[PDB]
């Protein structure tokens, strides 16, 4: 499905429940290297309900996954995303993401 | 330079520096560089690592053939035959063959681009991982790069290497490449000229866009490039703030100092953007690539400007903006790319509804004065200002994306910015400083009063920036230096919206005393009838008589009140027309636009009274209650607006009619046809129209709202009336004869003679020629709706009226 | 031509068909820009009158035809006669480019044979003719945007991957995306749809961080040994992720330019630089980073301690955390020159040489930078190699350079 490393803990324990907000920052450039977002960049901290069914599902279930603090390399397998009909415009068809995200607080 | 030695130079910016340059020199006549600009210059040194180039005509003599199996030959007729690298042109992705001919040494392998060698050998990588020791840890690699050595030999495609040759099988296959690139690399040592020759498809498969790919073919596209020496290369502006310790040696630097790059990607290199200056090629297109940017997001294709901020990343517009050596293409690129994405939309919206003026009755908009004993930047004005929302383009949900409004932006951190811009530029370019921003001073100054003035349009700068930068300009400076051409005609755009927000501001004041005075004159007529044969003629002649035997009631109070408007309507007003006068007495005009701008800024100030004259019949009041669908029906009525400029317009048509049935279901709709004649809404509607002919469902969706118009109240029908040969052209066939009759253009020119028998006797005779020109039938059923329509033009009051 | 050769060949005439030719191409010449204003709408009335008169005789469907006919070869005949060929096609094409460019008549009568032109448009020989004859056509007939769909758009899109990268193309595209007032908002969907997504047919921006790259100035041809230590991270300077390097090379090879040397400059990235430095802590080799775990599982935090020796007899790179074991790196590598340690980073970082002062010292190797500081110098640390040096009232520079422990008696 997908395998996600930790690339540094957070707290380790400090995994969300449905009715917490998710909030953190993350990025993500593509395969290839090349960059396609950055909520780093805009210097918005980024909100979200995991059970709410806000994002993607390689992204909901490595938020699931992770813990408070723990910045993690979230490579998602392309069918679990956009991938084969893609995002039109801004991520091709068939392709793996490769993320950088990091937890921030939980409500 | 030459082995180990030391320059020392000082192009301008060193008179304190200047070691016999006084002494002689400047008493001769002589001149620094940069005496005026703040600016450093750079400077384009010789580089060491060889980058693979192109190969022009101007070659010493070697030169490559474009021959369709698609073959590139050579000749190298000279002496010096020995040292010539050939790395060619696109790469392969990580099947298909590549046969390389020689006629009578030379060196074959798969270069990656990460590779500058420049030595004539063979010379040059065996990584290690670890279960916590290892014990397989190895298959890693060897490339650093790839080397081999009439022969005809093939490293195929897939994914794994391949290495024959002759059909034989040379040793040392190194098939293990997950995720690099590779190019065909070919060197020499030219033992004779007509040396090599180059390439069941080919490499045409693997790199173009196609892969049923049967039949190869070398495109244009295929260089053949040589890899020279060195090329001129830039100087790294700001590099170094090491702070360090020689006991503990606390080596430490604090920088935020960023680089602004791309990469070609065809031939992959990371290139930095400011170097590009002088490659003219990629200048030109480069430039192109964002004028295009500019085109696809024109006008409301909000999606695609979500997409353009995945591509392009605001902050980095951001750091193109404070780039003080940027060349002026690309400046111009990215000022229109800030606009285009994030402004245009409320920014054309405000502009659109900039002839509208009206204001309700509530209590902010009560207590304003006039001008009393220059600042039109006041606190004032909830008059109905069209809100602005935006989006937050993140990549990772849904709902919707495609009606999600706009991109967002460091708003107050934009508008310091560009404070902060224009105040510095106006501080440096007065001297006549030799090096501009983008090189001349029309890159210096016109992108940036463009982001001023679309930024002004959109109702930031709360009154302190403004003060700070009306004063800036006034001081009561800006307009007063020497301008070029197109600076100005920015700039008369500028003096455009000044002179009409304050027209905003004296509209504003004159209802509010409008509504003081019809409080006291209602009481007024009050009690003038409490004290008892001029009944109300329809309420217009009761005003009509009021102004007309109070033609100079007749109260002395009425009067004070009315030489206190007539003292309302009594220092921008001189300088704008003592600097147009100035401008055209010295400077002979080209650009006739600008002509057009000074002019219409001329007469528009010596007809303040014509701005008042030609605004007033467009404004109107609301009671403050039902403010909310007022809102909710500007934002309808602009967006559809924006939707009469699509044009066409295929799919959009969902929304424009999403948009017209809640123009119906609206309330302020039914009670206030003042208001809406007053926004010539039945105009746009009826052009909407006119664009849909010259067949969808949208006419008889129009036809129904133009017949739902016709029907609240007699000035409307007066409104609606005048269309009528236009009209009347339209309506041959153009609805409601399958079965559809519910609207039709005829069926519009109907509703509009109904009630009114002044209507009717308005209405003329080659009309009704027109209409049994259409009664030419020969069978048939649309004859029911001209003779219906007749049937309505005869009748309409219980008795015909018979002329 | 159609089934024979002799005489050979025909009356055939190509010197006067080219020069008639070259006088209708100067026929319909534009006014120029510096003319005066009447006289050049005297010209241009009159030039507008000549273009109708052609109009409503269908000289441009018989131009047509003569591009159906002529288009055979790919370069016959006597064969001086298919040796004007490229001549006659460009100035055909000029021709027809000369005929439309005015009216907004002709370019509506134009509606039907554009579909024919963008199959001819991948001869792959003359682009640039039926290229400015379909843009002068998009631009003034708002019939025509009417007209063209997907599969000519999507061909148009692969026509600069054929033909390497013209801004003509893009003034092409610029015009179907905008008309003379308005827009057409679906086929801008399918320009962003069919050509960004996936960046490889143009251009594409990004910057990063300056990036700072350091040497204890001292040459090092003995198994090699050093100590650093990181003191301070912070690694969010701005919201690019910063980075810290650490590793050996020479000078001979690897130019260093910070920038403009491999990507970003940077370390890991040449056939000298052989960096060290992750969480997950591997490295970088030719700026390809594989994927070396160990049991630590930290950053370069700000109280890390890295072991780094270099290996004698044995051309192999091993780092290790606090001497802990990070799966030991490089073995059986490249040899030339003198190296040095290349610690690198690019953010608001300090860090401390342990060179004499000391911490840590295992016996896996042993020959410390303070066990070598005999030649020349004392504990120096410089800046790799500068070809710059900054200053306020002159940067100075210099000059490119003149650059083992088995030395060599007199052979007698």
């Amino acid at each position: 499905g997908v395998e996600i490393e930790t690339i540094s803990p957070g707290d380790g324990r400090t995994f969300p429940k449905k009715g917490q907000t998710c909030v953190v920052h993350y990025t993500g450039m593509l395969q290839n290297g090349k960059k396609f977002d950055s909520s780093r960049d805009r210097n918005k901290p980024f909100k979200f309900r995991i059970g709410k069914q806000e994002v993607i599902k390689g992204f909901e279930e490595g938020a699931a996954q992770m813990s408070l603090g723990q910045r993690a390399k979230l490579t998602c397998t392309p069918d679990v995303a956009y991938g084969a009909t893609g995002h039109p415009g801004v991520i091709p068809p068939n392709a793996t993401l490769i993320f950088d995200v990091e937890l921030l607080n939980l409500e | 330079l030459g082995v180990a030695q030391v320059g020392r130079m000082n192009f301008g910016k060193d008179v304190s520096t200047l070691k016999y340059f006084t002494i002689c020199g400047l008493q001769e006549g002589y001149e620094p560089f940069a005496v005026n600009t703040n600016r450093d210059i750079t400077m384009w040194l010789s580089k060491r690592l060889p980058q693979f180039l192109q190969v022009p005509s101007s070659h010493e003599h070697i030169e490559v053939t474009r021959i369709d199996v698609t073959q590139k030959s050579f000749g190298s007729q000279n002496s010096s035959t020995d040292i010539m690298f050939y790395r060619l042109s696109m790469p392969i992705e990580c099947t298909y063959y590549y046969s390389v001919r020689i006629f009578p040494n030379v060196w074959v392998g798969w270069i990656t681009s990460d590779f500058h060698q420049y030595d004539t050998a063979f010379d040059l990588v065996t990584v290690t991982l670890g279960d916590e020791k290892g014990k397989v840890h190895e298959s890693i690699k060897r490339s650093n790069y790839m080397v081999c050595a009439n022969g005809l030999e093939i490293g195929c495609v897939v994914g794994l290497l391949t290495f024959t040759a002759n059909g034989k099988d040379l040793s040392t296959y190194y098939q293990v490449e997950p995720s690099t690139k590779l190019f065909p690399a070919v060197f020499a040592q030219a033992t004779s000229p007509n040396v090599f020759q180059f390439e069941a498809g080919l490499f045409k498969s693997e790199h173009k866009n196609p892969v049923p790919q049967c039949p190869p073919r070398l495109h244009v596209q295929f260089l053949s490039h040589v890899l020279w020496s060195r090329m001129p290369n830039q100087f790294l502006k700001v590099d170094v703030s090491r702070i360090s310790e020689r006991q503990g040696w606390l080596v430490q630097c604090l920088e935020p100092l960023q680089f602004m790059s791309l990469h070609i990607p065809e031939e992959n290199r990371s290139v930095d953007i400011l170097e590009l200056t002088e490659q003219e090629e990629l200048l030109k297109f480069h430039y192109h690539t964002l004028r295009l940017y500019s085109a696809v997001c024109a006008l409301g294709n909000h999606r695609v400007a979500h997409a353009l901020c995945s591509h392009v990343d605001e902050p980095q517009l951001l750091y193109a903006i404070e780039n003080k050596y940027m060349p002026g293409l690309l400046r111009a690129g990215y000022y229109d790319l800030l606009i285009d994405i994030h402004l245009s939309s409320y920014a054309t919206a405000r502009l659109m509804m900039n002839n509208e003026f009206i204001v309700p009755m509530t209590e902010e908009t009560k207590s304003i004065t006039l001008f009393p004993d220059g600042l039109p930047g006041i606190g004032l004005s909830t008059s109905l200002r069209p809100r602005m929302q935006f989006s937050s383009p993140s990549f990772v949900s849904i709902n919707n994306e495609c009606y999600q409004y706009s991109p967002e932006f460091p708003l107050d951190i934009l508008k310091a910015k560009t404070i902060q811009m224009l105040t510095e530029a106006v501080q440096e370019g007065s001297l006549h400083a030799r090096d501009p921003v983008g090189g001349t001073t029309e890159f210096l100054f016109v992108p940036l009063i463009k982001l001023f003035y679309t930024l002004l349009i959109m109702g930031i700068f709360h009154n302190e920036d403004l003060k700070h930068i009306l004063q800036l300009i006034e001081p009561s400076g800006l307009l007063q230096m020497k301008l070029p051409e197109p600076v100005k005609l920015q700039m008369c755009l500028l003096l455009q919206y000044l002179c009409d927000c304050q027209v905003r501001h004296r509209i504003e004041a004159i209802v509010a005393f409008s509504d003081d005075f019809v409080a006291k004159l209602q009481d007024n007529q009050r009690f003038r009838y409490n004290e008892v044969r001029d009944q109300l003629l329809d309420f217009h002649e009761d005003l009509m008589t009021h102004c007309g035997i109070e033609l100079d009631s007749d109260l002395t109070i009425r009067g004070r009140l009315l030489s206190l408007v007539e003292k309302v309507t009594y220092t921008l007003q001189q300088l704008i027309s003592e600097t147009m006068v100035r401008w055209a007495q010295e400077s002979v005009i080209e650009d006739p636009e600008l002509v057009r701008a000074m002019f219409v800024l001329l007469h528009r100030q010596y007809d303040g009274i014509g701005g008042l004259v030609r605004a007033l019949p467009k404004t109107y009041t609301i009671n403050g209650v039902s403010v909310e669908d007022t809102i909710n029906l500007l934002a309808s009525l602009g967006q559809i607006r924006s939707l009469l400029s699509v044009r066409m317009g295929k799919e959009e048509e969902k929304l424009m009619i999403r948009g017209l049935g809640d123009i119906m279901n609206n309330k302020v709709f039914y009670q206030h046809p003042n208001l809406m004649r007053a926004l010539g809404m039945h105009e746009t509607v009826m052009e909407v129209m006119v664009n849909v002919l010259g067949f969808p469902k949208m006419v008889a969706n129009c036809c129904r709202f133009l017949c739902y118009f016709c029907r609240i109240s007699r000035q409307n029908q007066k409104a609606m009336f005048d269309h009528l040969s236009y009209l009347l052209e339209n309506s041959s066939v153009g609805l409601a004869s399958p079965a559809m009759r519910g609207s039709t253009p005829l069926d519009v020119a109907a509703a509009s003679v109904m009630d009114n028998n002044e209507l009717a006797l308005a209405l003329r005779e080659p009309d009704l020629e027109k209409v049994v020109r259409y009664l030419a039938g020969c069978g048939p059923v649309e004859g029911e709706r001209y003779l219906d329509f007749l049937r309505f033009a005869v009748f309409c009051n219980g008795e015909s009226v018979e002329e | 031509l159609s089934k024979k050769a002799k005489a050979s060949t025909v009356d055939l005439p190509i010197e006067s068909v080219s020069l008639s030719l070259q006088d209708l191409i100067g026929y319909f010449h534009p006014p120029d820009e510096h003319l005066e204003h009447e006289d050049k709408q005297n010209r241009l009335r009159a030039l507008k009158n000549r273009q109708n008169l052609f109009q409503e005789e269908g000289m441009i469907n018989l131009v047509l035809e003569c591009i159906d006919r002529l288009h055979v070869y790919s370069s016959v005949a006597g064969r001086e006669a298919g040796e004007s060929w490229k001549s006659i096609l460009n100035s055909l094409y000029e021709l027809l480019a000369a005929l439309i460019r005015g009216n907004r008549k002709n370019c509506a009568q134009f509606s039907g044979s554009l579909d024919w032109l963008i199959s001819r448009l991948e001869r792959l020989e003359a682009s640039s003719g039926i290229l400015e004859v379909l843009h002068c056509v998009l631009v003034e007939s708002p019939e025509a945007l009417n007209i063209i769909k997907e599969g000519h758009i999507k061909s148009i899109i692969s026509l600069l991957d054929k033909h390497g990268r013209n801004h003509k193309v893009l003034d092409v595209l610029c015009s179907l995306c905008v008309c003379h007032g308005v827009a057409v908002r679906s086929n801008q969907h399918l320009i962003c749809d069919n050509l960004l997504p996936g960046r490889d047919l143009l251009l594409q921006t990004r910057l990063v961080n300056h990036v700072s790259s350091m040497r204890p100035n001292i040459f090092l041809g003995k198994k090699w040994y050093y100590e650093l230590m990181v003191d301070h991270t912070e690694p969010f300077v701005t919201a690019e992720a910063t980075h810290l390097r650490v590793g050996w090379a020479s000078t001979e090879g690897y130019s260093p330019y910070p920038g403009g040397g491999e990507e970003w400059g940077g370390n890991g990235v040449g056939d000298d630089l052989f960096s060290y430095g992750f969480d997950g802590l591997h490295l970088w080799s030719g700026c390809i980073a594989r994927t070396v775990s160990s049991p630590n599982q930290h950053l370069l935090r700000t109280d890390d301690v890295i072991s780094c020796c270099l290996d004698l007899s044995a051309p192999s790179i091993s780092f290790r955390i606090n001497g802990q074991p990070v799966q030991g790196m490089f073995e059986n590598f490249n040899i030339d020159g003198l190296f040095f340690p290349v610690v690198s980073f690019s953010a608001g970082i300090k860090v401390r040489f342990l060179l004499g002062e000391f911490k840590f010292l295992p016996p896996p190797g042993y020959a410390p930078c303070y066990e070598a500081v005999l030649p020349k110098e004392k504990l120096k640390v410089e800046h790799s190699r500068e070809y710059k040096q900054e200053r306020t009232y002159t940067r100075d520079l210099l000059g490119p350079t003149v650059s083992a422990f088995t030395p060599i008696p007199v052979d007698t």
